[PDB]
């Protein structure tokens, strides 16, 4: 991400950057110090914000690929930022929508004899929470 | 589209030298009457005065043509 | 205009020509030889497929199959001499009575 | 890759249309009839040029092909074959 | 609407000597005016060799359109190596007849004329300028529009234009200071500075002064019925080598 | 209905007529002349139910196109290709 | 209620669809027709295996495309194809010849002016949009993903009843409309048409996406763009957006390798070479030249118009060719504001300008960035040395 | 076919001199021994001149190209298609300048007459302005589909060749502006295979003609 | 009557719209 100084104001402005559009770098910049980004400390605040926002993507991608690698889940498909993710566990398949480090909504699509609505509901509820415990609880709920 | 092709059209809708000449003259009549309709349309276009012979001018030409014939 | 059309033949006289060239049978080839050979081949093909079509009529269906072909070739006693060495693919074998 | 393969299947199907317009052909039958003409072509041409070599004459020609077909075909089919070859080459030379 | 076409004359013919044989050739009598003008009166332009002699000749059986109104202009000067050129307007073919008479009569050989990009810019500068009755120069501003048409691989860049309204032209001229040829003096350097583009080098096709004239590769198109004298003087000075 | 004649054919025919008298035609004008050509043709079939030299000269005189057979073959001369108007002259 | 289903048959002119069909190769025809018979069958008598061998024997005999097309239009499905097949042929046409189609961008915004990153599950979206549209017009909707891009594409067509006709009871067709959705971005792509039907459509998408908070679409550009690849590159979620023109190498990101990379081949030891610039303006003044300096002059022009010495995509064709741009400079001189409006037209404006630079009609060192190609595809006004997109 | 074969075998190697061309073209129109379908083949596959056609031969040919009228009933008429084919052969190979303008009036010949009159309009003195009135009349006449483009070709020759005339150029603008037939008229065909035979007919015996 | 949608009427709407724009701008002026 690359920043330039205004001609008159002697203040930065966001000229060019590589950060994808789903990270609103312009909004972050305008928020920093009320938009009057001047100091290198303000610039590092902005840079740290975008960096944590990128790490919050790589942190999800890494754990999901780790789950795939150990065959804890079958094949999966990911959106670009790894916020919406779909995967088959063994035969059941799940749809998730995750914020940073946390699952906020879940959906289980397959129909199975033992997969009654009460069973479905409590599974779907248990799948919510922090992502670090998802691997453990999924392995426990293997069957 | 030839004038003899117009005669061919009138032959197609109608049904040898004598009949050939007859149908050629009928084609002449049809062409002349089309020209008369267009000329009366231009005359009506003169009464209104705008750029070109807009459709109601051909229309009015046809009613005058029928009212005189 | 094509050579087959000028001959009245359906088969590819030009292909027979070039194949005679490929088959290295002789260095000099008469121009009438390929057309004569193509006519002979067309006649034989037409005869055998007509026999197969009549066999299909006997079997009451409107598509030729290797069984029809095998029955026709084995039943025709002259073409059975011509192809006495051949056995047909999915062609079968003829009954004793 | 796969090169384009020689075939006479189109001509076979067309002559079947001339004979029985309503009739189709199975794929195996079509391969069979495609092999027919090549087998015949070989066993005519080899014999004909061998006969030419027996003549010790350079050219394989219409007389050689006529003799070869009438040698190798059974006689009943050979009469038809030679008549059709002769009339076909005559029609051609009349062009 | 008033177009023009210019031809060169290889000899300083005295047109008045021969008017009658033209008149009988054209089956009509044409007028012939005589003016000795001093067009480049500005000091840097000069005070000598200004004595161009101008002739107005007209084929007006009527003046209902350009073809009937079609008027010829001869302007020459004895000090000029090729002494005289010609101008005419309209689609009337009697122009061809009079040209044929000229070439057959005076033994003179004639050719058409072209313009360079710098010639076009100078001509546009000459088009805006007007002189008062007090022998004082003045300028009338028009919304200039430069219009180019380059040749590039795969038609990457077919055409492009630089439009300059009246206010921007006047502001640039005033910023450069009091001057007489603003298009060459101020506008083009400003364009080059802002874009690195050399208007002189680029393939110019037309210079349009809105509502006043269009200057083109082969012709001049004019709002007024006639061309002011500086236009003709610039043309003549462009004829030479 | 199969009676209609094409707009393009009318364009081609009337293009030559524009030179004798320049009629200029918008689109809906073309469509109306095409549409009313059917009515014109029916009216002509009423006016000319059968073809004869005296009948056709009389019909065209009634139409106001001509005043006599002289005017009629003048029209034929100005409306037909060169050899034909001579062929018709042999008929008159 | 009014939602259509795949087995319905519309009405249209046969010759137009025939000409559309003629564009396709033989193999895709074979595949499409096999699938159609598998799902719907046909008037032809025989098993699909019989159909398979007939189509085979037709193709190994080297039959022409006309025979297959005539068969499809006159024996297999003589009365007309289904809406599904009509959508499929246009899908294949778009995939085969992308450059024939035009698009426009549109930005999704929420109440506080922030960008709304649209995230879409197709099922909810399609059902909601179908239910919303069916209440006003008869609508068939077909959705698919591009074979080589991360975009979901939708085709929407509207129908109405019946010039005069008796009890045949068909529905006449109309020109189609298209919309696309990148996976994670605030941007929307759609066809270029301003008929009321397109407005109804776009309004329906805007209504249906929301589901938790209001959403509105704000156009960001007024001139269309072709070739969905290009518009995806320009405005889709990617590294090239806001790094266009001379800034493309950051989007490439191959110049820098990860830190643990070997020492001795880290490029820092090895370095590179470049040309020195000149600042006293000798351009307008004025073969007496040698190869090397000319080579690096051409490299200078290359990077100024492409951003990389190797010239990351002829030497003039640019990454995304631009057909039209309109600029408007506003500068202050002696407390007086001056306007210059440049208008360019062609197939690649900046490639042509690059060619002119190579021919030495334009001075490279005085070409501004906005003229070089940055802010690509955006016409706008430049004030205070900062580009501003036109409203 | 025996009689036609003799004509073929002679012309293919002997060619056909001017008097031989005069005798044969007379035979085509005056005798029934040659069938009409073969007349449209003999004129363009057997008429092989030794060189340029002499003036008297062209004048005698022109009598075949006339038409009967309510005056000239007694004249034997060559069919117009054969007349058109004969002109097409004339295209392959100084009062005659005045004669050929009135050949151009015929509707079925006029397209084939354009090169012939243009190949007479070869000097600034040959062209005259009043001739264009006749050319213009046919161009504006209904039933002459070829005349507009045919006339425009001749008009485009007169305007550049004349060098000194009144404003006849604007009369060119009156002719059909689509110019659909004029494109083919300015790109006439010499029938290469007929020419290639004629090349040998011009090479066998004699140079300089 | 006469049916047409071309010059001599299509410009009238544009003129009227710009005139209304001018009027609404003028309404806010002090005088």
């Amino acid at each position: 991400v690359l920043l330039k100084k205004r001609i008159k104001s002697n203040s930065w402005f966001l000229f060019k950057h590589t950060i994808p559009s789903f990270i609103d770098v312009q909004g972050i910049f305008d928020d920093t110090n009320g938009g009057l980004v001047i100091s290198h400390d303000d610039a590092y605040l902005f840079a740290k914000r975008v960096f944590l926002q990128l790490v919050e993507v790589q942190k999800r991608r890494q754990i999901f690929k780790d789950l795939e690698a150990k065959k804890i889940i079958h094949d999966l498909d990911l959106d670009l930022e790894s916020s919406m993710v779909s995967f088959f566990v063994k035969d059941i398949k799940v749809e998730l929508f995750v914020k940073q480090n946390e699952i906020v909504s879940c959906s289980i699509l397959d129909d199975i004899h033992d997969f009654s609505q009460n069973n479905k509901s409590k599974w779907e509820i248990a799948l919510l929470g922090s992502l670090d415990d998802l691997e453990l609880k999924l392995n426990h709920s293997f069957a | 589209m030839d004038t003899e092709a117009l005669a061919n059209y009138l032959l197609r809708q109608l049904s040898s030298s004598q009949e050939y000449n007859k149908k050629l003259l009928l084609a002449c009549g049809f062409q002349a009457i089309l020209r008369k309709i267009l000329l009366d349309a231009r005359t009506r276009a003169t009464a209104e005065g705008l750029r070109e012979v807009y459709p109601y001018h051909i229309e009015a030409a046809t009613q005058a043509f029928l009212d005189s014939q | 205009q094509s050579r087959s059309a000028k001959a009245g033949l359906t088969f590819p006289v030009g292909r027979v020509h070039r194949l005679l060239r490929r088959g290295n049978y002789a260095q000099r080839i008469g121009s009438g030889a390929p057309v004569y050979l193509t006519a002979v081949l067309e006649y034989l093909a037409a005869e055998i497929l007509e026999l197969a079509g009549n066999a299909a009529r006997d079997n009451k269906k409107t598509r030729i199959i290797p069984r029809h072909l095998q029955l026709a070739i084995r039943n025709d006693d002259e073409l059975n001499k011509l192809l006495g060495n051949v056995t047909i693919a999915q062609g079968g074998v003829l009954p004793n009575i | 890759s796969k090169a384009r393969k020689e075939t006479y299947s189109s001509y076979i199907y067309k002559v079947l249309k001339q004979t029985h317009p309503d009739t189709g052909i199975s794929q195996k039958s079509m391969s069979i009839l495609n092999s027919f003409v090549n087998d015949i072509f070989e066993r005519i041409a080899t014999e004909a040029s061998k006969l030419a070599a027996y003549n010790k004459k350079s050219t394989i020609s219409a007389r050689e092909i006529q003799t070869a077909v009438r040698l190798i075909l059974p006689g009943e089919l050979a009469k038809h074959a030679v008549s059709e070859g002769t009339r076909a080459v005559t029609k051609y030379s009349s062009s | 609407p008033y177009t023009w076409k210019f031809l060169g004359i290889s000899k300083q013919l005295s047109l008045e000597n021969g008017i009658a044989k033209l008149n009988q050739l054209l089956n009509l009598e044409v007028d012939l005016d005589i003016q000795t003008i001093r067009v480049p009166s500005d000091p840097d332009g000069g005070t000598a060799a200004d004595e161009y002699i101008r002739y107005e000749m007209r084929l007006d059986i009527s003046n209902l359109d350009e073809g009937t109104y079609s008027k010829f202009i001869f302007l020459g000067n004895s000090k000029m190596e090729v002494p005289m050129f010609l101008c005419y307007c309209g689609t009337d073919n009697r122009n061809e007849v009079v040209l044929q008479w000229l070439k057959a009569e005076y033994g003179v050989i004639m050719w058409p004329i072209k313009f360079e990009q710098k010639t076009m810019i100078k001509l546009a500068d000459a088009s805006i300028v007007h002189v008062t009755k007090e022998n004082i120069e003045q300028i009338t501003w028009f919304s200039s529009k430069l219009y180019f048409e380059p040749e590039t691989q795969d038609k990457n860049l077919r055409q492009f234009s630089i439009e300059i309204p009246r206010e921007s032209c006047e502001g640039l001229a005033l910023g450069y200071g009091n001057t007489m040829h603003p298009y060459n003096d101020a506008i083009v350097p400003y364009i080059y500075n802002e874009t690195g583009m050399a208007v002189e080098r680029l393939p110019l096709t037309s210079v349009i002064l809105a509502g006043h004239t269009k200057i083109m590769r082969e012709s001049i198109v004019t709002s007024t019925r006639s061309l002011r004298n500086r236009v003709l003087a610039v043309v003549l000075q462009s004829i030479q080598f | 209905s199969i009676k209609p004649l094409q707009i393009m054919d009318l364009k081609h025919l009337t293009r030559q007529f524009l030179n004798e008298n320049r009629i200029i035609l918008p689109k809906q004008t073309w469509s109306t002349i095409q549409e009313e050509s059917l009515n014109i043709m029916d009216f002509l079939k009423q006016k000319i139910g059968t073809l004869q030299k005296q009948e056709l000269v009389d019909s065209f005189i009634d139409m106001g196109i001509i005043n006599n057979v002289d005017d009629m073959f003048e029209l034929a001369h100005e409306l037909l290709p060169l050899e034909l108007q001579s062929r018709i002259e042999s008929y008159l | 209620e009014l939602r259509l289903e795949d087995n319905y048959v519309p009405t249209s002119d046969t010759l137009v669809v025939f000409k559309q069909l003629m564009k396709l190769p033989v193999t895709v025809l074979y595949d499409l027709t096999l699938s159609w018979f598998a799902k719907f069958g046909g008037s032809f008598d025989g098993d699909i295996y019989l159909l398979t061998e007939t189509l085979d024997l037709l193709i190994e005999k080297g039959v022409r495309r006309n025979v297959i097309v005539n068969r499809i239009l006159y024996v297999y499905w003589p009365d007309g194809l289904n809406v599904f097949q009509l959508a499929e042929i246009d899908c294949h046409l778009m995939i085969s010849k992308p450059e024939k189609f035009k698009w426009l961008p549109s930005k999704a915004l929420r109440g506080d002016g922030k960008p709304y990153v649209v995230k879409l599950q197709p099922a909810k979206f399609i059902e909601n949009l179908q239910t919303d549209l069916a209440k006003i017009y008869h609508c068939h909707v077909y959705m698919f993903k591009h074979p080589s891009l991360p975009v979901l594409i939708t085709r929407i067509q509207l129908f109405d009843s019946n010039l005069d006709k008796f009890q045949g009871k068909p529905l006449i067709s109309r020109r189609p409309y298209y919309v696309a959705f990148p996976l994670n971005s605030p941007i929307i792509f759609h066809s270029v048409d301003k008929d009321i039907y397109a407005r109804l459509v776009l309004q329906s998408i805007s209504r249906t996406i929301s589901e938790r908070e209001t959403i509105i679409f704000k156009p960001v550009q007024k001139i269309p763009v072709k070739s969905i690849h290009n518009i995806m590159t320009l405005l889709g979620p990617s590294r090239f957006a806001e790094s266009m023109g001379p800034w493309e190498c950051y989007a490439s990101a191959n110049f820098e390798r990860s830190p643990l990379h070997d020492y001795k081949k880290h490029q820092g030891l090895t370095g590179k070479k470049v040309m020195v610039r000149e600042f006293d303006d000798s351009f307008l003044n004025d073969g007496k030249e040698e190869p090397e300096i000319r080579r690096l002059r051409l490299e200078k022009n290359m990077i100024k118009f492409k951003g990389s010495a190797n010239g990351v995509m002829s030497r003039y064709s640019s990454l995304v060719p631009i057909e039209k741009v309109g600029f408007t400079l506003k500068n202050e001189i002696n407390s007086r504001i001056i306007t210059i409006k440049l208008k360019f037209n062609g197939n690649d404006i900046f490639g042509g300008l690059h060619e002119l630079c190579d021919k030495n009609l334009i001075n490279i060192d005085k070409v501004p960035g906005w003229l070089a190609g940055e802010n690509g595809s955006f016409s706008g006004t430049i004030m205070n040395g900062d580009f501003q997109r036109e409203q | 076919k025996t009689t036609l074969s003799l004509l073929y075998e002679k012309s293919k190697q002997y060619g056909l001199s001017s008097p031989q061309l005069q005798a044969l073209v007379r035979l085509l129109c005056e005798t029934s021994i040659i069938d009409t379908v073969t007349k449209v083949y003999i004129v363009e596959n057997c008429f092989l001149p030794d060189g340029y056609l002499t003036k008297e031969l062209l004048l005698e040919i022109i009598n075949h190209l006339g038409t009967p009228t309510v005056f000239s009933r007694y004249r034997i008429q060559t069919p117009p298609v054969l007349q058109s084919a004969l002109c097409k052969w004339l295209v392959h190979v100084n009062i005659s300048s005045s004669i050929w303008l009135h050949l151009w009036q015929f509707s079925f010949l006029q397209k084939w007459i354009t090169p012939l009159v243009i190949w007479q309009a070869t000097t600034p003195v040959d062209v005259k302005p009043w001739k264009l009135s006749i050319i213009k009349r046919c161009a504006m006449h209904p039933g002459y589909r070829d005349a507009p483009g045919s006339a425009t070709l001749i008009l485009q020759r007169f305007q550049c060749l004349v060098g000194a005339s009144s404003q006849i150029t604007e009369s060119i603008i009156t002719i059909n502006c689509n110019r659909k037939t004029l494109k083919s008229h300015r790109n006439l065909k010499l029938d290469a295979h007929f020419l290639s035979i004629l090349k040998r007919i011009l090479s066998r015996a004699h140079p300089a003609n | 009557k006469q049916r047409k949608d071309s010059h001599k009427e299509v410009e009238r709407r544009r003129r009227e719209n710009i005139n209304t724009a001018i009027n609404v701008l003028s309404d806010l002026l002090p005088v």
